[PDB]
């Protein structure tokens, strides 16, 4: 490497006014974080012959039925979304997949496939 | 939360001197200065925009060329989405190191990371030492898209930003289904 005088000091400034914006960064997601988990304490049925969200039976019952295209499981049309683009056969999703997706966005963890922590700390 | 949907994070690389912070000052306010100041380590601007029915904060790096503060430069690689590897149309060198700085790309960040070729200060037609055949030629190569503009005369600089940004945003659709 090599020595560095104030350089440190000019550096230092840029790496503190990120860090700030790091802090924000985290308390943004930390929001849409959040909000999908209580989203999936509220999951009532069981996917199966119960729609997974609300958990009124399926079938016979009068309620229409689709899988979803993420989680595999049952929900009713009411519960779920139909997405479609520029193809038919549409995937259908339930709504906590479909804001697990936006959440997935929002967040960039799309890119990372997860969330990472870039700890970049100032040279003293 | 602020208003915006997403956030890209954005690298400038290449030789010193090839002109990659103007190419940040010209998008961000838009104001040349023939003067050279070689940046110090690292530096950043933010700059909102909105495009693809989306609001999207940028956050664009500028880096130091300087073979000096390759370390400090290369540890913000990881959390780039995408990059801008410039040269200079009138400098042989800094085109011949297009290689490295593509392997350099290869090595500290992801794998969906974005890159686009800029070869930058076409506006000096005079001292023109690269061909555009050969820039595009390598581009293709490397798997980049390829512009050539010049921050001095504000050209095909906004156009470039913007197709990094919608190609990261093509990415983020690919990635889900
Ligand atoms: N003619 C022309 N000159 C340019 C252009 N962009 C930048 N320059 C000049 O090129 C020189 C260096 O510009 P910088 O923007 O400082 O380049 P840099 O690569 O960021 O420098 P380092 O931080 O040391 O890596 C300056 O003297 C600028 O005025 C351009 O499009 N055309
Ligand atoms: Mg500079
Ligand atoms: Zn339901
Ligand atoms: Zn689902």
């Amino acid at each position: 490497e090599e020595l560095t005088d104030e350089e440190k000091e000019i550096i230092n400034r840029v790496i503190a006014r990120a860090e700030k914006m790091e802090t924000m960064e985290q308390e943004r997601i930390g929001r849409l974080v959040d909000r999908l988990e209580t989203m999936r304490k509220n999951v009532a049925g069981d996917g199966v012959n119960r729609c997974i969200l609300c958990g009124e039976q399926l079938g016979m019952l009068g309620s229409a039925s689709v899988v979803c295209e993420d989680c595999k499981k049952n929900v009713c049309t009411k519960c779920g979304v139909e997405t479609s683009n520029n193809r038919p056969h549409p995937v259908w999703l339930c709504k906590i997949c479909l804001e697990q997706r936006e959440v997935w966005k929002r967040s960039g963890a799309w890119f990372f496939k997860g969330f990472p922590k870039q700890v970049l700390p100032q040279p003293m | 939360s602020h208003m915006f949907d997403y956030m890209f994070k954005i690298l400038i690389i290449g030789n010193s001197s090839v002109g990659k912070t103007s190419f940040l000052f010209r998008y961000a306010d838009d104001s040349f200065t023939p003067a050279f100041v070689s940046t110090v380590g690292i530096d950043f601007k933010v700059k909102t925009i909105y495009r693809n029915d989306k609001r999207i904060k940028l956050q664009i790096w500028d880096t130091a060329g300087l073979e000096r503060y390759r370390t400090i430069t290369t540890a913000y690689y990881r959390g780039a989405m995408g990059f801008i590897l410039m040269y200079d149309i009138t400098n042989e060198e800094s085109f011949n190191a297009v290689q490295d700085w593509s392997t350099q790309i290869k090595t500290y960040s992801w794998d969906n990371a974005q890159v686009l070729l800029v070869g930058n200060k076409c506006d000096m037609e005079d001292e023109r030492v690269v061909s555009s055949e050969r820039g595009r030629q390598l581009a293709d190569h490397l798997g980049f898209e390829f512009f050539e503009a010049s921050a001095k005369d504000n050209i095909n600089v906004k156009q470039t930003f913007e197709r990094l940004v919608d190609v990261i945003c093509e990415k983020m659709s690919e990635s889900l289904d």
